[PDB]
C-alpha cells in the first residue's frame, strides 16, 4: 500500500494478491491458462503509453531475444580462446554477476551442456553402403589410442599413451562446424539451399612430431620424451551444380594455426 | 500496437480501474510487480533480476577499478584481456569492461608515489620528494670493472612511499572500524600502526627454456604487512584496525626483490642497507596525511618477526645452525639445555648482540680464541638488522613432524634392546615403514616433507598402525602417549589468537610439556641424553613466555610470504617484458596491486 517496491518480498504479494487473482483468473480463462506473456504484454503497453519507448524496447530485446547476456557459446568462445582456467572463469563470473546485478556470463554445468554439441558424436548420421570394419553406433567421442592392444607381461612391452576421435564422428563435427559458412557460399555462388547435391570433400592429413615437450616438475631436471600428433584439414568443398562442378567452400587461410583440426595423440617417437 | 492493445483492451480498461479503485492507480508498479512474479512463478528469474536492474536504473558498465581487479586476480596478460573486451563489446554492444588505458589510469592511483604526505620532524636522510615509483633497488651502486663485480638485479620501492599507500588503501577499512567501535569519526588521534616484517629465500626459480639443464638460480623477497591500527581515545587504545587472517598470501606486500643466493652476503647487505636506513629514520617521527577529508597522525611499530632459522642466524650475526649455541633467544649449550630442561628465558636482544659482537672485534681482556668464542656466546659477525626473536610455526612444526618419524624408523628396528645397527638395518627399517604405512593409510612416499604430509603423520591413527606394526608391548604406551601429549600441546601456538581461543591448553601447558620433557628423558634417554635438537627446546623452553610477551604464536609466522612464492614464477612467465631489467618492475607492481585490499572488496562481493 505504501509502494510494491518499498515493501519486502512477499508483502506485496499479499497485498496486490486479490486484483491478481481476479483477473488473472479471467485471463487465464480468457486465453486458457496463461498469464506471463499477456501481462508483459499489457505492461509493455501501459507503461511505453507514458512515453518510455526506452525500456520497451530494451524489454521485447531480452525477452524471445538477444541482446544483454551472452549465449552460451560465446561465453565458451572467450573461456577457451583466453586460455582460462575452470576455477578463473567462475571468479570473474560470479564477481560480475555479484557486482552489476545482471546475468552477463552463463554458469559452468549450462557451459559443458552447450560444449557437448561440439565435440564429435552428437549428431545422428548414417553411413551408405555401410562401413566395413567400421562401427555403426554414433556415440563415439575420445577413445583409447592403443585400439584395445593386448598388454601384459607376456607380450611386446608397450608403455605409450594416445586418444583419439574417429574419424568418420570426427569428420561429420567438421561438417556441422561449417553447415553456415557452405551455406552462405552455394547462397553467394547463386544456387538453391534447397540442395542436397553429393558435395566432394577435399582434405589435407598432416603428422609431424612434436619431440621435447615434456617440463620439469617440483625442482629438478627433466627427461626428454617425445610425442606425435595426427591431425586433418578440411580444404575445399565443392559440388557438381548441371553439368560442371562448381565451389562453395575454399579455405581463407590453409596453413593457418587454427584450422588443422586435431585427430590422435600419442606420447610416442615418430 | 493497436493490434494487441483492442486484442484485450477490454482487461486492459478494466484492470486500469481496478488498480485506481484499489491500489490507487500506480499502473506503473503494479504492472510491473505482477508481471516479474508472473515470470516467477515459472522459475525464469534470470529474466526477472535483469528486468528488475533495467527497471531499477542500474548502468551496466563497470568502474575502472572493477575490471582492473578481475584482470589482476586472474591472472590475464594485456592482449587477452583485449580480446575479452572487444568481443564482449562488439556482441552486446554495450560496453561492460573498460579499455586499458582507462585501466591503467586507475592503476596509477594504487600503485605508492601518488599522494601528498609530510612528515614530522622531516626524515634525517629521506628524501622529501612525494614522486618516487619503482627505485632501483641497487641503490646507484657503482659497478665499473676497477670495482667489486656486481651483477644482480633488484627492484624496490622506499618506505615511506609504500606505508603510505598501505595506509590509504585501507582507509574505508579503518574509518569503519572507528564507527563501529563507537567513536566520533572526525578524530585525528595519533594512530599507532604494526607492522611485520618478513623475508625468505625462494631458490629454484629459472627454466630450461632451451632445454638446457644445470642452471640454477635464486632470488630474494623482502615484504612487510600491517597487522593492527591502533588510537588512543581518552582512556585507553582500541583496535581500530585488526588483520583476519595475518599469514596468508594475500596481506603480506611486497617492498623490494633481487636475484642474489640468500647467503651471498656482501650483496645482499648491499642491497637491505637503504631500507634498514629508512626503518631507523622513521622510528621518531610523525606523518601527516590527510585521511577521508580531515588530517590525521600516524606513528609505526616495526616487529621483524618472519624470518626463518637460517636468516635470523645469519644476518643477526651468530654461528651457523649446526654450533653448540642454539637458542636465537636465550645462550645455553645443547649439552647444557639437554640437561636443565625447561627453566629459561629470553635474554639475546640486539643491543646486546651488538655490543658482545664489539667486545670481540675488540678483544679487550687479551684472552684466547676458545674462551673468547664462549664469553661472547658465539657471536662472530657485525649484525646489521634489529629482529625480535621468536619461534617460527611453519618450520617449527615440520621439523617436530619429522623428528617424531624418525622416532617411528627407530623403534622399528627395537634399538632399546640391541643398539649399534649398522646403515642397511636402517634403510630396511625405513622400507618397511613406508610399505605399511602405505598399505595401511595410504600416506604416500616423500622425502622432503610437506606441510599436508606433516599433519597427516601427526594422527593416532597412523601411530598405532605403526604401534600395530612394532613387536613389543611397552612401546604402545611409550608412543602413544608422548603422540596424544604433543597434540594436546600443539594448538597454543597452531593457533592465530590462542589468547582466548584456547584459552584452557594455555593454563595447562606448564604440566603438558614438563609431563613431555620427563619421558623424553626417562623411557627415551637412550636418545636424547646429550644432543637435543633445536626446535625441541624452543617449544619447550620459551612458547609459554614469548606469548605473554608478544600475544600470538602463529600470526608472528612467515606462512604468508612463503606462500606467496608460487606467484612469482606465474607472474614472471605471463608478464614480463623480456628484459632483465623489467623483469622485475612488472612482477613487484603485479604482486602489489593482487595483494591489496581495495581490490579484494570486490572480489568478496558475492558474500556481502
Ligand atoms: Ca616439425
Ligand atoms: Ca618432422
Ligand atoms: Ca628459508
Ligand atoms: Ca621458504
Ligand atoms: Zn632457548
Amino acid at each position: 500500500r505504501q509502494h510494491l517496491l518499498s515493501l519486502t518480498r512477499r508483502a506485496q504479494k499479499h497485498r496486490l494478491r486479490e486484483l491478481k487473482i481476479q483477473v488473472k483468473e479471467f485471463a487465464d480463462k480468457e486465453e486458457g491458462g496463461d498469464v506471463k506473456a499477456v501481462c508483459l504484454t499489457l505492461f509493455l503497453l501501459a507503461l511505453r503509453a507514458r512515453n518510455e519507448h526506452r525500456q520497451a524496447d530494451e524489454l521485447e530485446a531480452i525477452m524471445q531475444g538477444r541482446g544483454s547476456g551472452l549465449q552460451p557459446a560465446v561465453c565458451l568462445a572467450i573461456r577457451v580462446n583466453t586460455f582460462l582456467s575452470c576455477s578463473q572463469y567462475h571468479k570473474m563470473y560470479r564477481t560480475v554477476k555479484a557486482i552489476t546485478g545482471r546475468q552477463i556470463f552463463q554458469p559452468l554445468h549450462a557451459l559443458r551442456n552447450a560444449e557437448k554439441v561440439l565435440l564429435p558424436g552428437y549428431h545422428p548420421f548414417e553411413w551408405q553402403p555401410p562401413l566395413k570394419n567400421v562401427s555403426s553406433r554414433t556415440d563415439v567421442g575420445i577413445i583409447d589410442g592403443l585400439s584395445g592392444l593386448a598388454s601384459s607381461v607376456d607380450e611386446y612391452p608397450v608403455d605409450t599413451i594416445a586418444k583419439r576421435f574417429r574419424y568418420d564422428s570426427a569428420l561429420v563435427s567438421a561438417l556441422m562446424d561449417m553447415e553456415e559458412d557452405i551455406l552462405e557460399g552455394m547462397r553467394s555462388q547463386d544456387l538453391d539451399d534447397y540442395l542436397n547435391g553429393p558435395f566432394t570433400v577435399v582434405v589435407k592429413e598432416s603428422c609431424d612430431g612434436m619431440g621435447d615437450v615434456s617440463e620439469k616438475h617440483g625442482s629438478g631436471p627433466a627427461v626428454p620424451e617425445k610425442a606425435v600428433r595426427f591431425s586433418f584439414t578440411v580444404m575445399r568443398i565443392t559440388i557438381e551444380h548441371g553439368s560442371q562442378n562448381v565451389k562453395v567452400f575454399e579455405e581463407p587461410k590453409p596453413n593457418s594455426e587454427l584450422c588443422c583440426k586435431p585427430l590422435c595423440l600419442m606420447l610416442a617417437d615418430e | 500496437r493497436r493490434a494487441q492493445k483492442h486484442r484485450l483492451r477490454e482487461l486492459k480498461i478494466q484492470v486500469k480501474e481496478f488498480a485506481d479503485k484499489e491500489e490507487g492507480g500506480d499502473v506503473k508498479a503494479v504492472c510491473l510487480t505482477l508481471f516479474l512474479l508472473a515470470l516467477r512463478a515459472r522459475n525464469e528469474h534470470r529474466q526477472a533480476d535483469e528486468l528488475e536492474a533495467i527497471m531499477q536504473g542500474r548502468g551496466s558498465g563497470l568502474q575502472p577499478a572493477v575490471c582492473l581487479a578481475i584482470r589482476v586476480n586472474t591472472f590475464l596478460s594485456c592482449s587477452q584481456y583485449h580480446k575479452m573486451y572487444r568481443t564482449v563489446k562488439a556482441i552486446t554492444g554495450r560496453q561492460i569492461f573498460q579499455p586499458l588505458h582507462a585501466l591503467r589510469n586507475a592503476e596509477k592511483v594504487l600503485l605508492p608515489g601518488y599522494h601528498p604526505f609530510e612528515w614530522q620532524p622531516p626524515l634525517k636522510n629521506v628524501s622529501s620528494r612525494t614522486d618516487v615509483g619503482i627505485i632501483d633497488g641497487l641503490s646507484g651502486l657503482a659497478s665499473s670493472v676497477d670495482e667489486y663485480p656486481v651483477d644482480t638485479i633488484a627492484k624496490r620501492f622506499r618506505y615511506d612511499s609504500a606505508l603510505v599507500s598501505a595506509l590509504m588503501d585501507m582507509e574505508e577499512d579503518i574509518l569503519e572500524g572507528m564507527r563501529s567501535q563507537d567513536l566520533d569519526d572526525y578524530l585525528n588521534g595519533p594512530f599507532t600502526v604494526v607492522v611485520k616484517e618478513s623475508c625468505d629465500g625462494m631458490g629454484d626459480v629459472s627454466e630450461k627454456h632451451g632445454s638446457g639443464p644445470a642452471v640454477p638460480e635464486k632470488a630474494v623477497r623482502f615484504s612487510f604487512t600491517v597487522m593492527r591500527i591502533t588510537i588512543e581515545h581518552g582512556s585507553q587504545n582500541v583496535k581500530v584496525f585488526e588483520e583476519p587472517k595475518p599469514n596468508s598470501e594475500l596481506c603480506c606486500k611486497p617492498l623490494c626483490l633481487m636475484l642474489a643466493d640468500e647467503s651471498d652476503h656482501e650483496t645482499l647487505t648491499a642491497i637491505l642497507s637503504p631500507l634498514i636506513a629508512e626503518r631507523e629514520a622513521m622510528k621518531s617521527s610523525e606523518l601527516t596525511l590527510e585521511m577521508g577529508g580531515i588530517p590525521r597522525t600516524f606513528k609505526f611499530i616495526f616487529r621483524g618477526t618472519g624470518y626463518d632459522e637460517k636468516l635470523v642466524r645469519e644476518v643477526e650475526g651468530l654461528e651457523a645452525s649446526g654450533s653448540v649455541y642454539i637458542c636465537t633467544l636465550c645462550d645455553t649449550t645443547r649439552l647444557e639445555a639437554s640437561q636443565n630442561l625447561v627453566f629459561h628465558s629470553i635474554t639475546r636482544s640486539h643491543a646486546e648482540n651488538l655490543q658482545r659482537y664489539e667486545v670481540w672485534r675488540s678483544n679487550p681482556y687479551h684472552e684466547s680464541v676458545e674462551e673468547l668464542r664462549d664469553r661472547v656466546k658465539g657471536v662472530s659477525a657485525k649484525p646489521f638488522i634489529e629482529t625480535v626473536p621468536s619461534i617460527d610455526a611453519l618450520h617449527c612444526d615440520i621439523g617436530n613432524a619429522a623428528e617424531f618419524y624418525k622416532i617411528f624408523q627407530l623403534e622399528i628396528g627395537e634399538v632399546y634392546k640391541h643398539p649399534n645397527a649398522s646403515k642397511e638395518e636402517r634403510k630396511r627399517w625405513q622400507a618397511t615403514l613406508d610399505k605399511h604405512l602405505r598399505k595401511r593409510m595410504n600416506l604416500k612416499p616423500i622425502m622432503r616433507m610437506n606441510g599436508n604430509f606433516a599433519r597427516k603423520l601427526m594422527t593416532q591413527e597412523t601411530v598405532d598402525a605403526v604401534c600395530e606394526l612394532i613387536p613389543s608391548e611397552e612401546r604402545h604406551e611409550a608412543l602413544r602417549e608422548l603422540m596424544d601429549l604433543y597434540l594436546k600441546m600443539k594448538p597454543v601456538w597452531r593457533s592465530s589468537c590462542p589468547a582466548k581461543e584456547c584459552p584452557e591448553s594455555l593454563c595447562q601447558y606448564s604440566f603438558n610439556s614438563q609431563r613431555f620433557a620427563e619421558l623424553l628423558s626417562t623411557k627415551f634417554k637412550y636418545r636424547y641424553e646429550g644432543k637435543i635438537t633445536n626446535y625441541f627446546h624452543k617449544t619447550l623452553a620459551h612458547v609459554p613466555e614469548i606469548i605473554e610477551r608478544d600475544g600470538s604464536i602463529g600470526a608472528w609466522a612467515s606462512e604468508g610470504n612463503q606462500s606467496g612464492n608460487k606467484l612469482f614464477r606465474r607472474f614472471r612467465k605471463m608478464n614480463a617484458r623480456q628484459s632483465k631489467c623489467y623483469e622485475m618492475e612488472d612482477v613487484l607492481k603485479h604482486h602489489w596491486l593482487y595483494t591489496s585490499k581495495y581490490l579484494q572488496k570486490f572480489m568478496n562481493a558475492h558474500n556481502a
